[PDB]
């Protein structure tokens, strides 16, 4: 079992439990009207990042190992970010980074505008 | 001859390989030999060992009678693929090869009253279960198992050829044993109830028993002389702290040395052998001469009497202790 | 007659497409799979996979091959799986796998009146499981197989474990040498790729390392060898002789000790539990040298002050240490 | 309802002549590539090999497969790809490879009614990339894939990535222990044999070794070695016995480091930065040896003179030559 | 003209039963043998097999191939041997084999006008070499290839070698490293199964292990280190530390001596002479610990008379010990 | 469109692949060039090496006339097996692979004219007969050797396509080798008779040359240390018996210690190479030099003047020694 907690620009995520069971890190997006959307990813092992085509550049996704915890660093704020926004785990074989069904345990949302 | 060309072509015609002979009238008995070739070697490591077979079946199909010139007529075997044969398999099976060199390695002989006679050489990488608690003391009695893969007890049975115990035949020669001597075999049958249903299931064990020869010499041995090296220390003189002292903490290095490569060579295994223990209780002997010379260099410059004393009962006490432990060891592993 | 069955067997192979998908059109293929597991031979922390022979029974439902007038369930030769479409099922988690094939390929194709299919086989699989090994020889590894369709999406066929939590056998009988089986699991999902949403199956076992052999061979060698380190100290400081000689070769020891363990360890260059707790002891015994040369220093420029400091300091920090790690680690 | 498909299958593969490629006298057939890197099983430095398991998927088009009446895509049997033309596509730097074949060959053949076909294969393969290991274990290496085709030239067949940078994923499935990919690139180019000009894609990993477990395991040791051999000169100058002793065998010690460390990290022989440093460390325990038979011969042949600065030099320098080899290697 | 035999080799296959040996219901027919070793490659003694690289070559008269008007030799492509009766002969003592494969499978198949057929083949066989290796290294091996017809009995087929002696040839041009070719036979005989009596044909090597090396590499140290054994008692029977560090230094020396000819020796699980010699050497070195040892407890708790009988004694024992082993083992 | 599948059907009925071209006109020359990609690593071992090459075949078969729109038919390798092709083998080969990478790694090319060009993807694993003599200082020219199975000199000839030296062509970055130095190859043919009959065979040697910079960093140095140590002994005071011991029987025990680590590096074979001369004669260096410390610790009380004249002259005299043996070493294997 994983249990993740969300911390409130910067943003971040820790995790605790069989954090090995489950390496990757995802982070989706969810406004009022659109669905969840795939916003970034990360390795729990080796820090590799996988980002959407539209926050390539303005955001970026990071690790910290020693606390266990994935840090969302946000730039270049557009009124169109503001949304619900998702910590989620996924297994080591469950497919695609990009698809929320994938991702086994989510996160408490956090708010931001 | 063109005679013989009309009759294989006479009996292969409306031959349907995939069905069984009788199949809906009684139930396809198979009568099995093994003529074991050579008996490879065991790899106690994989708990596994290799043997290689004259695997021979021997069935009776009506649908395969011919009135010809010869009795019984000797084909290749490409006859066998065009032909129904019994799916035996090798239930303890982890690899296995059916040797193709220059052909198949398949006879059949057909007989005019439809017997027909399927051999083919294998070598069957069978996996032994072992229990190591006596090793090196220890004997195995490795399995065989063979049976049909999809056709039940009330299709297919097995039997064997002539009898049991004579059924199963191992060459003089080929023994290809090198640390186990084989006690002979073990045949038998039975029934094994599986999901899909019940098989006939033919089973073989060879009774092992390893050498002991190589360990006595290369490790019990050299431990052996290692703490009597180690109990010699008690006789030197005890002024002589810097030979003492070099004595015991090398000869700790020399057990270890020893130690280390007799678990290299035994297999990994997450319990105790006997082996590990007769380890372990030579090297706590080495480490508590070392102990006990530590204790005596403590009193030799107050109350050297207590000093003199304890060396005295090291020297009368810790050879005995060893020796009744060597025999007590001995006779508890030996004796079975 | 024996030829009837010849001809229904011909009828229903004739006009049969392999390429087709039972109800090309229709609602996807419930195929219920099945497992019986012979044996799981080796688990390899180096190459960090292991080795499963298992009997894999796949059943599903094609109304081409009904047949009617004949009250028994054709068993047919393997050879007719050739003929026939069967499910489009494969491992993962495989790095090399295969179906035994000695005497025949061992394939049982078992028709039923009904239409149903019974497709069974026996297939020996190297599936990859990653392993924890920082906790190692301390450790909860968790080594799962995943079956899932290649071509097929869950549109097209569905998978479920026949029998529910008794669709796998054998796990209660199998033996590990160096784990134990804790628990198996069995996991049915469906994943989302690019292509489509696929079906999957999961079978995970949780394998725990037996602790009776490592404490044997490991820990007490280097633990002795430092109780030795620590004698050195009862010897009196002015024969320096006997103090070095018995403190390098306990240095020497050590390190013979921490080599061949290298030697007969997994080989995973990263940090482990055992690492940690033999550069302990090197530290330790290097210090406990260390420690005399301090004295031999201090005496020629009290110092059975300092050995008798030493003599309460060593074995309680030695402790103190010990009882970390194995909090730690526990 | 479902014949109909037989029939239209049927149809596509009649006049279908596999020996030409499409447009046999036309303009050269696109084929566009995806991978999904699975994972890199193995990174071997003894066979400078690496294992890597994925699905390579070719897309490409074929006017003589294209079909009418059947909106929907026919995902077909795997078989059917025997009686397809395909690209031929090879990997140039491979040693040895196969495809997966447990229950089904892992194949998928996926026709569209414009006559687009999507191939695709699980396959695993044993690629060769040359590592330079002078700065072993603090090296980066590159090791990269080289697809390519075989028998037909830039002007017979194209190769593009499909999906540009997007084309190659699950690089984040890759899980080294003691590597870590800091970049992956793909690259798209042409390359001239004596038989003609063909087109190239190589899909390159950049990697960088932890050296956690290096750190742990060799160089700690050295050093702790080393150390004790600079405790001799705190000792004295007329215990001979126990000097000699210390020196002779921290020297022991270093030499079985050096074979222990031989016989178990990877074999590759030429020189390393490693080794630089196990022989710098070797040169200081030989030279600390060399001091005290200097002291001695000046002795009994001022002494503590030289015991003094040798205190106050050994540290230093070893100090320095770590300095300089910690900057020359990072 | 190609044309005309087309038709000829045409007209040859047509009627052609390959399940049918030449003269089914008549005599036996004769197959002749001939051999051509490239090269044996390898001799292990831990697996008990040797490595063989041959070109084996065959020669059977069928009256079914013969053709006239082509006086030609017809050198017909190996694919031909699909379509032939080619006899089934199997090397008894194989433990894993196969026929070479690059570019073509390496067969050959020669016809002549009067039905003589010429099948030759390339093959690497790893044959089984059953060693008496309690001699070893200065052991003779008696390891042999037997070749025997699978499914036809004396009465179906017969086997000889052609050219009698000469049918075997490149013995002489085989340089292993090891191991020196002493002599090589050629045999002919029946054997009774419990089918029928078959026909083999056995090659057999007589191998001589070189010496220089063992004599070297492994024997010269463990004898020289005993020699420093011998040391000892010429120092004095006063000076204990020096004496006691000699002593525990060979015993410690011979050790590490054993253990590790132990991994690069192969792996035979019993006894042998280079065991032997070195327990030998072990016990001499021990013998003379414990007379050190004798001497200090008398002298401490008549030294100079058991030192100078110790001098005088050892050499002539180890002398003594190394005549009967050089005598018993040669 | 569908002209050059009528082509091929015209090509391919009537055509017998049993048969060679010319199979009682002429003599089939085939035209072989090679481009080698990689050039494996080189198992001293095994004495075996592996190399990854382009095996490109060329001959004329007039049965494969066509006139069409294109001049060259760019074939797949499914045509390959419908036609003869030459059954070139490799002599020395020991275990080689045709790569099948998604399919057969082959390319058929037909000309209008009749000609033909089959290229082929092989890695083989041949078979180096080595000296090893001089190890590590040895060098060695490792064969490639390859002709016709079944076809002899009458039959198939062999030719190289352009020219001898410029046929074999090595790939600029396939090198593969981390221990050995490739010197050129030389390209030449010949004639093998056999007891089947003549046959045409190319031959192709590699010569490689060991680096010496691994062994001289990891077994011949650490030797000179030791020895080196061995002799610092002499300067010692002859009055520490136990100091001079204990130094000499450790310094014995790593000269074995390191000659053991030399163990594994060598392969095995029946003769002295020149580092196990080197090995044994430091060894036998540090043999003396303990020896000499015994006859002087013999001689250092009953006749004390003789043990100084001892130790001074093997302190002259054992430096001196191994520094000629050193050179005539490194000057007779350099
Ligand atoms: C060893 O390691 C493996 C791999 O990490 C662990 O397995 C995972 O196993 C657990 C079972 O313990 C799985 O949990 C279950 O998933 C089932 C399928 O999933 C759905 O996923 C989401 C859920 O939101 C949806 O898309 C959709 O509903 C899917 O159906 C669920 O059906 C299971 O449900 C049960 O539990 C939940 C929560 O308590 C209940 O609400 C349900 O009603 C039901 O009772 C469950 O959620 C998990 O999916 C696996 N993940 C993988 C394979 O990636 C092993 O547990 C672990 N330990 C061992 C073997 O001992
Ligand atoms: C390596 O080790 C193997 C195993 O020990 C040796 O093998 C044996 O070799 C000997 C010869 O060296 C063989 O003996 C010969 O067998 C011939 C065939 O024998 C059978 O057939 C005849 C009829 O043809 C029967 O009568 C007989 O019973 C067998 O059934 C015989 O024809 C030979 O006879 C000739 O020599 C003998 C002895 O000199 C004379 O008395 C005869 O008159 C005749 O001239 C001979 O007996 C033996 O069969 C082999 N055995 C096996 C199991 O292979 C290898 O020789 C050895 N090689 C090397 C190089 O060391
Ligand atoms: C691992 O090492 C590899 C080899 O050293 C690295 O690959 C090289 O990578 C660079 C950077 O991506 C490439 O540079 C590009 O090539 C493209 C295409 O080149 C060709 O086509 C043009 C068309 O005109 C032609 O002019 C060129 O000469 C080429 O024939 C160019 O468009 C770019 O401008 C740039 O030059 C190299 O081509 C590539 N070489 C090889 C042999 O692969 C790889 O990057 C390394 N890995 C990592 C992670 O960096
Ligand atoms: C298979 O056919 C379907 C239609 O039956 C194709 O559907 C596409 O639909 C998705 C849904 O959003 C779009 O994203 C794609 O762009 C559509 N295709 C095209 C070409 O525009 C589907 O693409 C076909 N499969 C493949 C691999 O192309
Ligand atoms: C065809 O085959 C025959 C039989 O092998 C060849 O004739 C033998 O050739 C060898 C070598 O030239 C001679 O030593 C023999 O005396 C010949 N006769 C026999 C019975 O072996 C013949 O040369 C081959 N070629 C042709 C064109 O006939
Ligand atoms: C074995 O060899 C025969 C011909 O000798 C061939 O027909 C068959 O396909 C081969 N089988 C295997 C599994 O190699
Ligand atoms: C490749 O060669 C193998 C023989 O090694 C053969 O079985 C296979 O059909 C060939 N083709 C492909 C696509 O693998
Ligand atoms: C092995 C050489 C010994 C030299 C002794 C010197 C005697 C004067
Ligand atoms: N069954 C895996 C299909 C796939 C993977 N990646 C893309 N498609
Ligand atoms: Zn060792």
């Amino acid at each position: 079992q994983v249990q993740l907690q969300e911390s409130g620009l910067r943003l971040s995520c820790a995790a605790s439990g069989h954090t090995f069971n489950y390496p990757i890190m995802g982070w989706f997006r969810q406004a009022p009207g659109k669905e969840r959307e795939f916003v970034g990813a990360i390795s729990w092992s080796g820090g590799s990042t996988s980002y959407a085509d539209s926050v390539k550049d303005r955001f970026t996704i990071s690790r910290d190992n020693a606390k266990n915890t994935v840090y969302l660093e946000m730039n270049n704020l557009k009124p169109e970010d503001t949304a619900v926004y998702y910590c989620a785990a996924k297994g080591r074989y469950s497919g695609g980074l990009y698809y929320p069904t994938n991702y086994d345990y989510w996160g408490q949302g956090t708010q931001v505008t | 001859t063109t005679v013989f060309t009309r009759i294989l072509d006479r009996l292969l015609d409306g031959y349907d390989n995939r069905l069984r002979p009788g199949l809906g009238e009684r139930v396809t008995e198979v009568k099995t030999d093994i003529f074991v070739t050579s008996f490879g070697p065991v790899s106690d490591h994989d708990m596994e060992y290799t043997i290689d077979v004259f695997f021979r079946q021997s069935w009776k199909d009506e649908r395969l009678k011919f009135k010809g010139p010869m009795t019984v007529l000797r084909l290749n075997n490409l006859m066998a693929s065009k032909i129904w044969t019994p799916d035996t398999f090798f239930h303890n099976g982890k690899k296995s090869v059916a040797h193709n060199m220059t052909m198949p390695n398949k006879l059949l002989r057909i007989t005019e009253d439809g017997t027909l006679l399927y051999t083919m050489r294998l070598t069957v990488r069978a996996e032994c279960p072992m229990h190591l608690e006596d090793f090196p003391m220890d004997a195995h009695a490795c399995p065989l198992k063979f049976g049909s893969y999809a056709y039940t007890r009330a299709e297919v049975v097995y039997e064997w050829t002539r009898e049991p115990a004579r059924s199963v035949v191992v060459a003089e020669d080929g023994s290809r044993l090198n640390q186990y001597d084989l006690l002979g075999q073990t045949v038998d049958s039975g029934i094994v109830q599986s999901s899909t249903g019940e098989y006939v299931v033919m089973t073989t064990h060879f009774h092992l028993k390893r050498k002991i020869g190589y360990f006595v010499i290369q490790t019990y041995l050299p431990c052996i002389m290692t703490v009597i090296l180690s109990q010699v220390s008690f006789w030197l003189n005890r002024e002589s702290v810097p030979a003492r002292t070099v004595f015991g903490v090398t000869t700790v290095l020399t057990m270890t040395t020893l130690s280390i490569s007799a678990r290299n060579s035994l297999p990994k295994v997450a319990y105790a052998t006997a082996m590990d223990w007769f380890i372990a209780v030579c090297y706590a002997f080495v480490f508590s001469a070392l102990i006990e010379f530590a204790t005596v260099n403590y009193f030799t410059k107050s109350q050297p009497a207590r000093a003199a004393k304890i060396d005295r009962l090291s020297r009368i006490a810790f050879p005995l202790l060893f020796g009744i432990f060597n025999l007590v060891y001995w006779a508890t592993y030996l004796n079975r | 007659n024996m030829s009837f069955v010849k001809e229904t067997v011909d009828k229903l192979l004739k006009g049969y497409d392999i390429r087709l998908r039972p109800d090309f059109g229709g609602p996807p293929v419930c195929v219920g799979m099945n497992i019986d597991i012979a044996s799981i031979d080796m688990v390899s922390e180096v190459n960090m996979d292991y080795t499963l022979t298992m009997y894999f029974q796949q059943y599903w439902r094609d109304k081409r091959l009904a047949y009617s007038g004949i009250p028994l369930n054709l068993t047919l030769d393997n050879r007719v799986a050739d003929q026939l479409w069967v499910p489009d099922t494969y491992f993962l988690n495989d790095k090399k796998s295969f179906v035994h094939g000695v005497t025949v390929k061992n394939r049982m194709i078992r028709l039923h009146p009904d239409g149903t299919v019974l497709y069974g086989l026996r297939i020996t699989t190297t599936a990859a499981c990653m392993m924890d090994l920082r906790r190692y020889p301390l450790d909860e590894q968790n080594c799962t197989l995943e079956i899932e369709s290649y071509g097929y999406t869950t549109d097209d066929i569905e998978f479920y474990w026949r029998g529910g939590d008794k669709a796998v056998t054998g796990v209660e009988r199998i033996e590990l040498p160096q784990f134990s089986i804790v628990e198996h699991r069995l996991v049915s999902r469906n994943v989302v790729f690019a292509t489509g949403a696929y079906p999957r199956l999961s079978l995970s076992f949780r394998l725990k390392r037996n602790i009776g052999y490592f404490i044997l061979q490991t820990y007490m060698p280097s633990i002795l060898i430092t109780i030795l380190s620590w004698v050195s100290f009862w010897i009196n400081y002015d024969a320096s002789a006997a103090r070095v000689a018995l403190g390098i070769t306990t240095v020497l020891t050590m390190t013979t000790i921490n080599t061949h363990l290298r030697e007969t360890l997994p080989k995973i260059p990263y940090v482990k539990a055992i690492d940690m707790y033999l550069m302990g002891c090197f530290v330790f015994v290097f210090l406990a040298l260390l420690e005399y040369a301090f004295v031999n220093y201090i005496f020629f420029s009290r110092a059975a002050a300092i050995d008798r400091w030493s003599r309460i300091v060593f074995p309680f920090t030695f402790s103190l240490f010990n009882l970390v790690y194995w909090l730690y680690y526990v």
